[PDB]
C-alpha cells in the first residue's frame, strides 16, 4: 500500500521468478503477482485519484467546464499512471 | 455566429417549425431487404504502408519534427489493420457469432413479432430489503 | 426534517442559541411560527 | 502501452459526445461518435456474450459500476443507446472477469 | 422555438424533459436510484451484529437496489448480436452498412 | 414585531451577514490577543502550564448556523415562487369598479400595496398636474 | 513510447465533445454553431439580489479576500434556445463550475472560526452544481425513505416536492435563494399536517345557518360545497 | 491584553542606518535562529488557537443542549422525568414492548409515545429510523397480542434496530477514544516545541 | 437619517374621482355592540366563552392562558420545559474539515460510491496494463 | 491552470460511516505523517509565494525605471546623453569642478546645471544633500578663480561630500551581498524540505 | 440607473422675478470680431502673434506646437526623452517588515534615539542594582 | 470614509484582512468648556491617541 | 476630462480602494493556484527544478 512495500513486493516477485523460471512461473507464482498487483494499484489510486475524480467529475459535465478544455484532464491523468508504473516496476 | 434554425423567427418558426431529427437511419431512402455479403477476410498481408509509415514517422519523432498527433493517427491505423484480423478470427472461431452471421430476418416478421409488449422497465425493490425486513 | 443547513424557514431564531433567557415564556422558538398571523399576537 | 485505459477513456468522452449532440439536435455529430466508438475490439467482442449469460455476484458489480457511469435509463426503443450500453457493459466485464472490482471504500 | 424554461420549472423538467433524438425512459426516469449509503450502512448494522472488519468485508455485496436493467438486452438479444458483428466489421456502420440489423430492431421495437 | 427585529428578521440579508462579520472580527482578535499575552508569560516564566492556563481566560452558546429574514419571503402577483396549485375563481377577490363620463379606474392601473406602479403612462407623466383637481406638490 | 494514443478519438475522427469545442477545433459538425457562454456565466461570484437591500447586484462579503466579479444571469436570453435540458438551463442562474469565492485558509483555526460563526461550509464553497441524473438519484432515494417511513401519510408528495425544488434550485450552494423557491411547499405541508390531525383526531366546529343573501341572484345556482 | 504600540522616529530615517559592511557568520547563525523561532511560533498559535476555539465552541454546545434539556445516547440528563427516562433507555439500550397489563387503548398510547419520540429524535438521514418505525409499525400491528406470540414475528425488524443501534453506540465510543488520542498527540507535540523554543532563546544572540 | 423625512412624492386628486364622505361625516362617530353585549350577557348569565377559564383543554400538553387586562385579550403559554432527544452519537461529524481531500472511508463516503466505483475500475484497468507489461518483461 | 472542484454524494452522509472501531498504530503513525507533510507544504509554499512576489515586483520596478529613463549609483544606462554621464559620474566618482578654459557665464551655467540635477536626484532626506549643496554653493562663491586657489577653500567641504557618496555605496555593496547571502540560505532549505517531503512521501501509507 | 432620470425638483419662478429678455430676443444673435480681424490681419500683413510659429522659445527644454485644425488652437508638447537621476542605493530598505520589532541598528533607528536612550538609562539603573546585589551576595 | 460625495460615508474603510467595522466618531457636539485646550486634549476630537483598531496580524 | 477619468480622479475613496482589494484578489488567485499546479507537477515529478 506504501511505496516501499509494493517495491519489496515486486521484488519478491522478480525473484520467485527467477527461481521458477520461464515455463511455470504463471502457475507457481501467482499470489505474490496478486499482492504486487494489488500494491501498486493502491499507489497509483492514492497519488493519481484527485486527476481520476477531476474527469469523472468534467464527464459528468459533458467536458463544459474551463479545466476540461483541451486534453489535460486526461494527459495529466494518463502522465501520473506512467510515471507510478516507471517508479514501481523497473 | 449561430445559424438560425429559423431566420425568419415570427413567421418561420409558427408556419413550419422544424421537427425532431431521426438518426437511426437516414429514412429518405429504400429499405435492403437483404444483408450485407461478408466481406474478404482480411490478413497481414495489407498492413505494408501502415507498418512502414509508423516506423517512419515514430523515427522523425524522436528527431522532433514529426510531432504526436502524425504518431497518433498512423498508429491508430495500423492498429484498426491489425484488429480486423484479430476480429475476423474471434468471429470465424466463437460459436456464439456463428448464428449471427447467418442471422436473417424481414420487415414483416418484425412487424409481426409481439415482443414489444414486455419491454416495459421493471421496478426497483424495496428499501427495507437492506436491513432485511 | 432533512437539510437543516438549507431550511433555514424550519430552524430556531437566534435567541435559542443564546443559552440566556410566574409563568416564563418560551425558550425554543421556530421561524416558521412567521408564516402564522396569530402566533405571537392574540386572537382578540 | 495503456490500452484498456485509453480505450475507456475514449469511450466514456464519446458518449458525452452522444448525449450533448442529442441535446443541441446534431445527428451528424452524434452518429460520428457511434461510429468511433471503439467497435473492433476482439475481448469486449469476446466477453459480450458471456456478459449476456453471466449471473449473480459478478453482474451486480457490473450493474453496479455501469449505473455509476451512466445511471440513466436509455429509451428501450432507441437500439444505438442500447448498443452503447452493451458495449459499455461488456467492455467492463472483460475487465472485471480479468481483474474483479473492489468497490468498498472499506478494504485491505 | 424553444423557448426558456424558467427556475420555477426545473423540477418538472427534470421527470418531464423535452423531447430529443436519445432521450430517456421518461417512464423509469423515477426507478434510477443509486445509494450512496449502501455500504456505510451494510457495515454499520454487519460491526452492531459483531462482526469484525474483515468478515464485513467478505460478506459485502454491491447494491441490487440500482437502476433496472434495459430489458432489449434481454428480448433483442441476437439482433443485437449480429448488428454488433456488422459494426465490427464495417467500421461502426459507416455509410449505411448496418442499416439492415438496425432496421429490424426498430421495427421489433416500435412496431409504427 | 420589536420580538422580529430583534431576532433580525426586518434586516437585510447584507445586514446579517455583516453582523456576522462583526462577531467574527472581534472574536479573531479577542484571540489573537489573549496568545499575544500568553506568549510573552509564558516565555518570561518558561513554563507550558501558563499557556495552558490562558486557555480559559475569555461561552454562553454558538453563533446561530443560519438565518431566515423577511426579504426571503417571495411576493408577487405573476411571481411562480408563490403558486402552488391555482386558486379558484369564486374564490379569487375582484377588482374595483369605477366608470363613468366624468372619470373611471380602467385607463390605469395602481398596483399593489407593495409592488405598486404608475397609472398614468410615459407621455403625459410629465403633465400630471393637468390631470388634477387639486396638486400639493413636493418639499425640496 | 507517445502518450494517450487510443484515448483521443474525438482528435482523430473530428467529433466534437461540445459546440464550443467544434467552435475552438474547427470541425464544423454543429450546423447551428454556437452561441458561446460569455465569461460572467461561465464564473463569478455570490451576489446580493432583492431590491430591498442597499448592496443589491452587489458581491457578497466574505472574511477572505475574494474577487468581486459577480456572475450575471442571463436577463435577455434569445427566442430559440436549441437545448433546453437542465445541463443548458442551469448556466442562465448558476455557473457549472460553481462560484469563484472559494478560499484557501493559512491555517486550520481560521476555517474552524469562519465555520463556528456562519461564514463557511465546504458543501457550499467548494462544490459544482448537480447534474440531472444526481438530483434525480437523490430524489429517488430520498422518495424511497419517506415511503418506507409511512406510505398512509396526506403530506407525503409534498414533502418529496420541497426536497425536489430545493435540490433544482441548487441549495448546496444558493440556499437563501433556494429556500425563497421552496417555503411555499413548505407551507403546503404545514397545513397538510393540520388538516390530517384534525381528520384523525376528529376536530369540527358548529356552522352557522345560512345566510340570507348566500345567493346574490335568486336565478343564479348555490353550488353545494363540503 | 494588548500592549500599546511601538514608538517610531520623528525625524524620517530613509537609509541612513543601512549595514555598510556584509553581515558575519555569526549574524547569519543568529538569523537562521530567528527563523526557527518565528515558525516555533506560529506551530505553536495554530495549536492554541484550534484549541481554544473547539474548547469554547463545543463548551457552548453543552450549555445550549443543558438550557434545552437534551438527552442522548450517553443518557446524562438529571431533569427527566422517570416515565420519559424509561423510555429512552428503552429505546436506546433495551427492548419496546407493550404489556399485557395494560388495556388495548392504552397500549394504542404507549405505542404512539414510542413512535412521537423517536420520530422526533432520529431524522430521516439517520439510518436507524426505518427500523425503529418498522419495529414500531409491527407493534401497532400486534398490539391485541401477548409478548411471547409478539416476540416471533417482531425479532426480524428488531434484530436490524439493536444492530443500527450498537453501530452507533460502537461510533460514540470510537470517536471519544481517537479524538483523546489525536489531542494527547498533539499536546505532547506542542510540549515538545515549547522546550525547544526555551533553548533556542537560551542560545539567541543579539540586543 | 430616516426620522422627519421631506415630501418626495406629491400628493393630488383626479378629477371628478368620488369622495363618499357627506357634510356631517365630521360629526359622524363609529360605535360596536360588543360593550354592551357583554354587560347584557354578565346581568343574564348568558353562556359564557371558555377564554374566561385560564386552563386550556383544546391540546394534551398543559397551557395556561396569560390575560391582557381584560378576558377577550389572551395568550396561552405552555407550562412544561419540554425534554428533547437525539438519536445521534458525538463527535462523529466535522463538517468544517473537507473530507474528499482526506484518505479513507469517511473521505470516499463525503465522496460517492459513483466515485469510488470509477476508482476502482481504473485500478483494474490499470492492472490489466501492468501485467501485460510483466509479462512481456519477465518473458525476455 | 486550477482544477475542478471535487465530486461530492448526492445522498447525505451524516454519520454512517464513522468508524466503529478506534484507530491503530500504524493509521496513528500514518496522521501524524500526514501533519507533518502538511506543515512541510506550508512553508513550501511561504518561500515560493514570496519569491514569486518579490521576484514580480522588483522585474516590474525595473522596466518602470528603464522607462523613465533613470539612473543611479551604478550608472548602467545606455540612453543617456554623454555630458549627462559626465555629469553624473563626476557626482558619484569624481570631483565636479568648474574648468579655466570656461568663461565666468559658462561656469556659472554650470553650476547651476549641477545643482539642478543633483537636487532633483537628491531629496531632503538624503544625508548627502546638505554637503553636495555647500560644496556647489563654495563653487558658486568661487567662480572667478582658479582650481588650485579653488581647491583649499572647497576641500573642507568636499571631504564630506565624499564621505557621505562612499558611504552610499558601501550600503548598495552590502546590501546585494547580504540579500544574495539570505537569498541562498532560504533556497537551500527549501530544497531540503522538498526531498524530506519526498522520502515522506514513499513512506505514505493508505488509499 | 444614471442615465435618462426623472424631475426630482421642481421647476418655477418667483413672483416678479426678472427676465431681462425683450420679445425679439429669439431673432437677436450672437457676433465675434475675431474672424473678420483675422481676415484683416492677414490681408494688411499686421503683426503675427508667435503661436503661427509651432517652435517654442518659452523655455530652455525644446517644445513643439499641436495645433487642433486652426493656428488658435495648439498646445505645446516637449520633445525630450527626460533622463531622470536618483542619489540612492538600493536595497538598503524593506518597508513592508516592521523595523521596530528587529533587534539591531536598522532597528533602534525605526526606533528613536529617544527610545535607545531611555533603554540605556533603564540598563544603567539594573547594573546599579545587580552590583549592589552582587556585593552582598559575595561578601557573605 | 468621511466625504458626502461618497456613497460608503461614515462606513468604515475595508482592508483585505477582517477588522472590527465600528467606527471612531470624532466630537461633533463639544462642550462649551474644554479646559484642557492643550493638543494632547484636542487631538483626542479627531483621532484616537493609541492609534484606529484596524491593524492586521498576517499569518504569513 | 476623459483623461481625469481614466486615473481615477471623479472616483471616490472607497472606489479607489475596491479598485485595489480587485487587483490584490487576482492577483493572490492566480498565484495560489499557480502554487497547487506547481506543487502537483513538481510531485509527481519528484524534482524541485520544477517548482523553480
Ligand atoms: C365583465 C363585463 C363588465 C361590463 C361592464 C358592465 C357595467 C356594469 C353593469 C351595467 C348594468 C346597466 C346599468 C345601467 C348603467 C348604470 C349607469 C350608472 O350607474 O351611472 C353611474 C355613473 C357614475 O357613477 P360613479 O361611480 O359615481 O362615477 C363617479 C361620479 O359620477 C363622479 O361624479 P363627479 O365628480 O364627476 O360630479 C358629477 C356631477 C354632475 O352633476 C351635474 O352635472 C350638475 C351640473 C349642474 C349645473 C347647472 C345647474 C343649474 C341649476 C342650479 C340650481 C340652483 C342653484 C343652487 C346652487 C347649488 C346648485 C348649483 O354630480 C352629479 O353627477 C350629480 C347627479 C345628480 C343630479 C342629476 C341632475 C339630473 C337633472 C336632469 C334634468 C333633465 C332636464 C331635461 C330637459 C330636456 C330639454 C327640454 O353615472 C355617471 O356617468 C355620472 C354622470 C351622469 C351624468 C349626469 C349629468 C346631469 C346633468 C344635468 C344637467 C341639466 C341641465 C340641462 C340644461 C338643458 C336645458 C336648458
Ligand atoms: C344633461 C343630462 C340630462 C339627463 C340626466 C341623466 C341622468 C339621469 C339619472 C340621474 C343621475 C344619476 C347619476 C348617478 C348619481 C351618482 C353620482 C352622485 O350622486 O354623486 C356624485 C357627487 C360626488 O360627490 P362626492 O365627492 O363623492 O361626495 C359624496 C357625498 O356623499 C355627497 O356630497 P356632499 O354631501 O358633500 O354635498 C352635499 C351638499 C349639498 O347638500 C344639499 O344641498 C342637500 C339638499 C338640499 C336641497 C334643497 C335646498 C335648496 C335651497 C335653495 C335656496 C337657495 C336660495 C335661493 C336663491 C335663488 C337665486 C338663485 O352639501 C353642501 O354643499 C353644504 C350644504 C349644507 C347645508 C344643506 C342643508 C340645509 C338645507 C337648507 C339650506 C339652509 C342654509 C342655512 C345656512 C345656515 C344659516 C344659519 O355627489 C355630489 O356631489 C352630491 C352633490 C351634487 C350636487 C350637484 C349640484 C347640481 C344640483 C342640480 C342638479 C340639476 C337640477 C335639475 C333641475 C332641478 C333643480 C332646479
Ligand atoms: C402708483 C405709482 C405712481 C408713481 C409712479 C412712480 C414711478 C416713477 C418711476 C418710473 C418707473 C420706473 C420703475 C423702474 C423701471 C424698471 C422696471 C422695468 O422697466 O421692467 C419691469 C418689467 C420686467 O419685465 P422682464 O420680465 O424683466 O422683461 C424685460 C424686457 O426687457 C421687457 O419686457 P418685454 O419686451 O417682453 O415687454 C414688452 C411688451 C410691450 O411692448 C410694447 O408695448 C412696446 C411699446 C409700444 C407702446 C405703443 C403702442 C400702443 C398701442 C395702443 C393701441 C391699442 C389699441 C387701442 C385700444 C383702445 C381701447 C383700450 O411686448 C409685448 O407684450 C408684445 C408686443 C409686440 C408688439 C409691440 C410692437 C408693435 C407696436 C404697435 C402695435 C401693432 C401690433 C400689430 C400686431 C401685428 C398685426 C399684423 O418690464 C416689463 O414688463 C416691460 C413691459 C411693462 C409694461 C407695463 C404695462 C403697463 C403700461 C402702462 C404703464 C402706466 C401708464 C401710465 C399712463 C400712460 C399710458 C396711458
Ligand atoms: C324599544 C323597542 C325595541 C324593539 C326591538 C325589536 C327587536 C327586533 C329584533 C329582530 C332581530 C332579528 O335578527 C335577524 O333575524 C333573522 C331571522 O329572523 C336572522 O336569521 C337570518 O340570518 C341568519 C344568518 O345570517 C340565519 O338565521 C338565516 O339565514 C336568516 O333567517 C338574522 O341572523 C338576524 O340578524
Amino acid at each position: 500500500m506504501s511505496v516501499f512495500e509494493a517495491r519489496s513486493s515486486f521484488l519478491d516477485l522478480e525473484q520467485c521468478a527467477r527461481a521458477a523460471g520461464p515455463q511455470r512461473w504463471e502457475a507457481e507464482c501467482q499470489g505474490v503477482r496478486q499482492r504486487a498487483l494489488q500494491a501498486a494499484a493502491d499507489v497509483m489510486s492514492r497519488e493519481c485519484g484527485a486527476y481520476g475524480d477531476s474527469f469523472f467529475q468534467c464527464y459528468r459535465h459533458g467536458f463544459r467546464l474551463e479545466a476540461c478544455q483541451g486534453e489535460k484532464a486526461t494527459m495529466q491523468l494518463l502522465r501520473c499512471q506512467r510515471m507510478v508504473a516507471d517508479r514501481l516496476v523497473p | 455566429v449561430r445559424n438560425q434554425r429559423y431566420p425568419a423567427s415570427p413567421v418561420q418558426e409558427i408556419f413550419l417549425p422544424e421537427p425532431v431529427p431521426f438518426v437511426q437511419f437516414d429514412q429518405t431512402a429504400p429499405s435492403p431487404n437483404s444483408p450485407p455479403a461478408p466481406l474478404p477476410s482480411p490478413s497481414l498481408s495489407q498492413c505494408e504502408e501502415q507498418k512502414d509509415r509508423y516506423r517512419d514517422i515514430s523515427s522523425m519523432f524522436h528527431r522532433g519534427v514529426a510531432g504526436a498527433e502524425q504518431v497518433r493517427e498512423a498508429y491508430n491505423s495500423m492498429a484498426k489493420c491489425f484488429r480486423r484480423v484479430s476480429v475476423a478470427e474471434v468471429l470465424e472461431s466463437d460459436p456464439a457469432f456463428r448464428q449471427a452471421r447467418n442471422f436473417t430476418m424481414d420487415l414483416k416478421q418484425a412487424e409481426d413479432d409481439q415482443r414489444y409488449k414486455q419491454l416495459q422497465y421493471g421496478r426497483v425493490p424495496s428499501i427495507l430489503t437492506k436491513y432485511h425486513l | 426534517p432533512f437539510m437543516w443547513r438549507q431550511r433555514a424557514y424550519c430552524a430556531p431564531v437566534p435567541s435559542a442559541f443564546a443559552s440566556q433567557q410566574g409563568v416564563r415564556k418560551p425558550l425554543l422558538r421556530s421561524n416558521s411560527e412567521s408564516l402564522s398571523v396569530f402566533s405571537q399576537i392574540p386572537d382578540g | 502501452s495503456s490500452p484498456h485505459m485509453d480505450r475507456l477513456l475514449g469511450d466514456l468522452k464519446l458518449l458525452a459526445a452522444y448525449d450533448s449532440a442529442a441535446g443541441w439536435q446534431e445527428p451528424k455529430a452524434m452518429e460520428s461518435a457511434f461510429q468511433s466508438l471503439s467497435w473492433d475490439d476482439a475481448d469486449v467482442l469476446k466477453a459480450l456474450p458471456q456478459y449476456l449469460n453471466c449471473r449473480g455476484e459478478q453482474k451486480r458489480r457490473v450493474d453496479f459500476a455501469y449505473a455509476a457511469l451512466c445511471p440513466r435509463p436509455v429509451d428501450e426503443k432507441d437500439p444505438k443507446q442500447t448498443l452503447m450500453s452493451l458495449w459499455m457493459k461488456a467492455r467492463l466485464f472483460s475487465y472485471d472477469q480479468k481483474h474483479p472490482f473492489v468497490l468498498s471504500p472499506f478494504a485491505a | 422555438a424553444a423557448s426558456t424554461i424558467p427556475i420555477s420549472q426545473w423540477p418538472s423538467l427534470l421527470y418531464a424533459p423535452p423531447s430529443s433524438p436519445a432521450n430517456p425512459a421518461v417512464e423509469a426516469l423515477p426507478e434510477m436510484q443509486f445509494d450512496d449509503l449502501h455500504y456505510p450502512r451494510q457495515m454499520l448494522l454487519c460491526r452492531g451484529a459483531g462482526y469484525s472488519l474483515e468478515q464485513c468485508n467478505r460478506m459485502a455485496q454491491p447494491d441490487a437496489r440500482v437502476t433496472p436493467e434495459n430489458p432489449a438486452e434481454k428480448l433483442l438479444k441476437e439482433e443485437a448480436v449480429a448488428a454488433i458483428a456488422c459494426l465490427s466489421q464495417r467500421e461502426g456502420g459507416k455509410d449505411e452498412q448496418c442499416r439492415y440489423y438496425i432496421e429490424r430492431m426498430y421495427k421489433l421495437a416500435n412496431k409504427e | 414585531a420589536q420580538l422580529h427585529a430583534s431576532e433580525g428578521f426586518w434586516d437585510s440579508e447584507s445586514e446579517q451577514q455583516e453582523a456576522r462579520l462583526q462577531r467574527h472580527a472581534e472574536h479573531r482578535n479577542d484571540l489573537e490577543t489573549t496568545w499575544e499575552e500568553a506568549l510573552r508569560e509564558a516565555t518570561l516564566a518558561r513554563n507550558f502550564d501558563v499557556l495552558v492556563s490562558y486557555l480559559n481566560h475569555g461561552q454562553n452558546g454558538i453563533p446561530p448556523s443560519v438565518t431566515w429574514n423577511f426579504n426571503a419571503m417571495p411576493y408577487g402577483k405573476e411571481n411562480p415562487d408563490t403558486k402552488t396549485f391555482p386558486i379558484p375563481d369564486h374564490e379569487q377577490p375582484y377588482r374595483a369598479f369605477s366608470l363613468g363620463f366624468t372619470a373611471n379606474n380602467l385607463s390605469g392601473n395602481w398596483g399593489d400595496y407593495i409592488d405598486r406602479q404608475d397609472n398614468k403612462n410615459a407621455l403625459m407623466r410629465p403633465a400630471r398636474m393637468m390631470f388634477t383637481d387639486v396638486f400639493i406638490p413636493t418639499t425640496k | 513510447s507517445i502518450l494517450g494514443a487510443e484515448a483521443f478519438p474525438e482528435l482523430l475522427s473530428k467529433v466534437p465533445l461540445n459546440p464550443q469545442m467544434d467552435e475552438d477545433k474547427h470541425f464544423n459538425k454543429y450546423k447551428w454553431g454556437n452561441e458561446p457562454i460569455p465569461v460572467n456565466r461561465r464564473t463569478g461570484s455570490r451576489m446580493n439580489s432583492s431590491i430591498y437591500d442597499n448592496r443589491n447586484h452587489e458581491a457578497v462579503r466574505h472574511p477572505w479576500s475574494t474577487d468581486a466579479r459577480t456572475f450575471h444571469p442571463n436577463d435577455n436570453p434569445e427566442a430559440d434556445r436549441i437545448n433546453t435540458q437542465y445541463s443548458n438551463m442551469v448556466s442562465d442562474s448558476f455557473p457549472e463550475g460553481g462560484f469563484s469565492d472559494a478560499p484557501r485558509f493559512s491555517s486550520n483555526w481560521e476555517r474552524l472560526l469562519a465555520y463556528h460563526h456562519g461564514l463557511y461550509s465546504p458543501e457550499k464553497f467548494n462544490s459544482t452544481t448537480k447534474t440531472a441524473d444526481e438530483i434525480r438519484l437523490a430524489v429517488n432515494d430520498f422518495a424511497a425513505k419517506v415511503h418506507a417511513d409511512d406510505p398512509k401519510n396526506a403530506c407525503k408528495y409534498l414533502m418529496i416536492e420541497e426536497f425536489k425544488c430545493l435540490q433544482s434550485a441548487q441549495a448546496r450552494i444558493d440556499p437563501q435563494g433556494a429556500a425563497t423557491k421552496c417555503v411555499k411547499w413548505f407551507n403546503e405541508w404545514r397545513q397538510c399536517a393540520w388538516d390530517q390531525e384534525k381528520m384523525v383526531k376528529g376536530y369540527n366546529y358548529i356552522e352557522d345557518r345560512r345566510a340570507r343573501k348566500h345567493k346574490p341572484y335568486i336565478g343564479a345556482p348555490d353550488l353545494q360545497y363540503s | 491584553t494588548a500592549l500599546p504600540p511601538p514608538p517610531s522616529a520623528n525625524v524620517a530615517v530613509s537609509f541612513t542606518a543601512a549595514p555598510a559592511e556584509p553581515l558575519s557568520r555569526g549574524e547569519v547563525k543568529a538569523a537562521s535562529l530567528k527563523l526557527e523561532l518565528q515558525n516555533i511560533e506560529r506551530e505553536l498559535k495554530d495549536w492554541w488557537m484550534s484549541r481554544k476555539i473547539l474548547r469554547d465552541r463545543n463548551i457552548g454546545l453543552f450549555n445550549l443542549l443543558q438550557h434545552h434539556n437534551f438527552a442522548g445516547l450517553s443518557v446524562n440528563n438529571a431533569k427527566l422525568s422517570d416515565s420519559q427516562r424509561v423510555m429512552w433507555t428503552d429505546l436506546v439500550q433495551g427492548k419496546p414492548d407493550v404489556e399485557d397489563k395494560l388495556s388495548v387503548d392504552a397500549r394504542e398510547m404507549k405505542v404512539d409515545m414510542y413512535e412521537k419520540l423517536f420520530k422526533q429524535a432520529a431524522d430521516l438521514e439517520n439510518p436507524c429510523r426505518m427500523p425503529g418505525v418498522a419495529y414500531l409499525r409491527c407493534l401497532r400491528d400486534t398490539l391485541t397480542e401477548t409478548q411471547s406470540a409478539r416476540r416471533s414475528s417482531c425479532l426480524n425488524a428488531f434484530s436490524s434496530f439493536d444492530a443500527c443501534r450498537t453501530g452507533l453506540l460502537k461510533q460514540q465510543s470510537a470517536a471519544v477514544e481517537n479524538s483523546l488520542v489525536r489531542q494527547n498527540m498533539a499536546d505532547v507535540r506542542a510540549k515538545a516545541l515549547f522546550e525547544r523554543r526555551a533553548v533556542l532563546l537560551d542560545l539567541v544572540e543579539g540586543k | 437619517s430616516m426620522d422627519h423625512g421631506m415630501q418626495y412624492s406629491s400628493i393630488y386628486w383626479e378629477t371628478s374621482h368620488r369622495t363618499y364622505l357627506p357634510f356631517w361625516a365630521s360629526l359622524t362617530q363609529k360605535f360596536s355592540w360588543k360593550i354592551m353585549d357583554d354587560q347584557i350577557r354578565s346581568f343574564l348569565r348568558l353562556p359564557k366563552p371558555v377564554t374566561t377559564e385560564p386552563f386550556v383543554f383544546s391540546s394534551g400538553s398543559p397551557y395556561i392562558r396569560r390575560y391582557f387586562g381584560d378576558a377577550d385579550i389572551s395568550v396561552p403559554v405552555p407550562l412544561h420545559a419540554p425534554a428533547h432527544f437525539a438519536f445521534v452519537p458525538t463527535g462523529t461529524v466535522s463538517p468544517w474539515e473537507e473530507t474528499g481531500m482526506e484518505t479513507g472511508p469517511q473521505g470516499a463516503a463525503a465522496r460517492g460510491a459513483a466515485a469510488t466505483a470509477f476508482r476502482a475500475v481504473l485500478e483494474s484497468a490499470w492492472k490489466c496494463d501492468i501485467d501485460e507489461q510483466i509479462k512481456e518483461k519477465l518473458h525476455s
